[PDB]
């Protein structure tokens, strides 16, 4: 039903596999439903966490949890984040174990504090900035309706509705094509690549920012994860 | 208003520390970069027309004619790599018109992001004049246009005078497949 399913239960391996120097699992991460708690947390996030201060997305949360709970070393993951053939990533993984938890669920973020809406914002500012040699902006190819780069369709990210949640709702997905799993970090770092951009940073402030204005505008979107591309 | 601070910044300079050789400058618009981000696109009528001075004076013309080999020019309208840190050294860049634009009427991989240019210069009635109009928009379009779609291809430098040249003639070729 979709070759997705590996990584789905490759995730379910490394959350319930003890790692680090403190030699613990994933079992007791916080990812923002509380400790544990697995159900509907993609569908609320990226989301502010009391324990950093800060907004967060999926793989800097489990990044986090890596470092405090498990004392795993992290550094060789965020060098390697997405896959390649004869290797996979514990980071799409994880993402799509995570992210079936919350399938059925509604995408439901929310800007509850003053750092949540200072993100938020921050993100419809960095959809539509326009820098580098192609003057390309997010929302030069997703601001309007009816668009398509070459024979692809373009989804309508710059304002609430159908589109915007239909995409979160097949984020992260599988892609045939690269026969890979990929997370909106990949999709992120691949937009960036081809608007002749530097190569954003793996978790990074940038990528969360935006992910949570993408999310926001696909409020309602009722998550069928992951899916097939 | 939901004044979005100078926080932009600082999100982009912390966040885009992997830098290939001499591409910090990537990061930083340019004036005219800074107000159609700004004004989300939509530019006023007195934004736009400062623009458009400080765009059309930046536009070089070629010493020789507009028109050059649309045979070749062909070949910029259909590569869509370059400039990338993904690229390796040498990739000659494209304009990669077919992402945007319908070309060859023959041709069925077209976007629609941009106008319809199938007949552009039997349209046009293959006008020499209007060959130096769609010169000057593909190397410089916000010269005629403020906040385009359009990538400023010649002024930007991801087009040489000697490609626009080429994927003009490409348009207005008489015996190019876009005007056949
Ligand atoms: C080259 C023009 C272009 C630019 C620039 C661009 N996009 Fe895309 N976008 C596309 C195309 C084409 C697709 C379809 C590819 C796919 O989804 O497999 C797409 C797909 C997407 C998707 C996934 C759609 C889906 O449902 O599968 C997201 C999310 C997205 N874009 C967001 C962004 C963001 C954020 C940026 C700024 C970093 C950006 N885009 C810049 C053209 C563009
Ligand atoms: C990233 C999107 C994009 C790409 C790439 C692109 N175009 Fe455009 N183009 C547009 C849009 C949007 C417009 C309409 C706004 C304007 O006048 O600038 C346009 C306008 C034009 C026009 C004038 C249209 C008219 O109304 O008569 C011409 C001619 C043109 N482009 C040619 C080219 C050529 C040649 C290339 C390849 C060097 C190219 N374009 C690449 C998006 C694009």
């Amino acid at each position: 039903a979709n070759p997705g399913f590996l990584n789905v239960d490759r995730g379910e391996v490394l959350w319930s596999e003890p790692r680090g120097t403190r030699n613990v699992s994933l079992e007791t991460c916080d990812l923002g439903e509380g400790p544990g708690k697995l159900e509907g947390a993609y569908a609320h996030l990226p989301r502010y966490f009391a324990d950093t201060g800060k907004v967060m997305d999926l793989e800097q949360r489990l990044l986090w949890c890596m470092e405090t709970i498990q004392g795993r070393d992290t550094k060789p993951l965020v060098a390697k984040p997405f896959s390649g053939p004869g290797r996979t990533s514990d980071m799409e993984d994880l993402v799509a174990f995570i992210a079936n938890k919350s399938d059925g669920v509604k995408i439901k973020v929310a800007l509850a504090t003053p750092q949540e809406k200072e993100m938020y914002a921050i993100g419809e500012a960095l959809f539509f900035r326009r820098s580098s040699i192609n003057d390309f902006s997010c929302s030069t190819c997703h601001g309007a309706a009816g668009k398509r780069i070459r024979l692809q369709a373009l989804p309508q990210l710059d304002v609430p509705g159908k589109d915007a949640q239909l995409t979160m709702a097949t984020w992260p997905t599988y892609r045939v094509s690269q026969s890979a799993l990929r997370t909106m970090q990949h999709r992120m770092w691949d937009m960036y690549r081809q608007m002749r951009m530097p190569a954003p940073d793996y978790a990074s402030e940038a990528v969360t920012a935006l992910t949570l204005y993408l999310t926001k505008q696909a409020e309602g979107g009722e998550l069928k994860v992951p899916s097939i591309k | 208003s939901a004044v979005d601070p100078a926080r932009v910044d600082a999100v982009v300079k912390t966040s885009f520390t992997k830098l290939p050789e001499g591409w910090e400058s990537r990061l930083q618009q340019d004036e005219t970069q800074r107000i159609c981000s700004v004004t989300r696109n939509n530019p006023s009528p007195e934004q736009a027309a400062a623009i458009m001075k400080a765009e059309e004076v930046r536009i070089k013309f070629p010493a020789g004619p507009v028109l050059g080999s649309w045979k070749d020019g062909a070949k910029v309208a259909q590569n869509g790599r370059g400039g990338q840190f993904s690229d390796p050294p040498g990739t000659v860049s494209g304009g990669n018109c077919y992402a945007c634009h319908q070309l060859d009427p023959k041709e069925v991989s077209y976007g629609t992001l941009g106008p319809s240019l199938v007949g552009y210069g039997r349209e046009r009635n293959f006008s020499a004049e209007d060959a130096k109009i769609a010169f000057a928009k593909v190397y410089d379009a916000q010269a005629s246009l403020a906040c385009s779609s359009m990538p400023r291809f010649g002024v930007n430098g991801v087009l040489t005078e000697q490609q626009i040249k080429d994927v003009v003639a490409y348009l207005f070729d008489p015996e190019s497949p876009v005007n056949k």
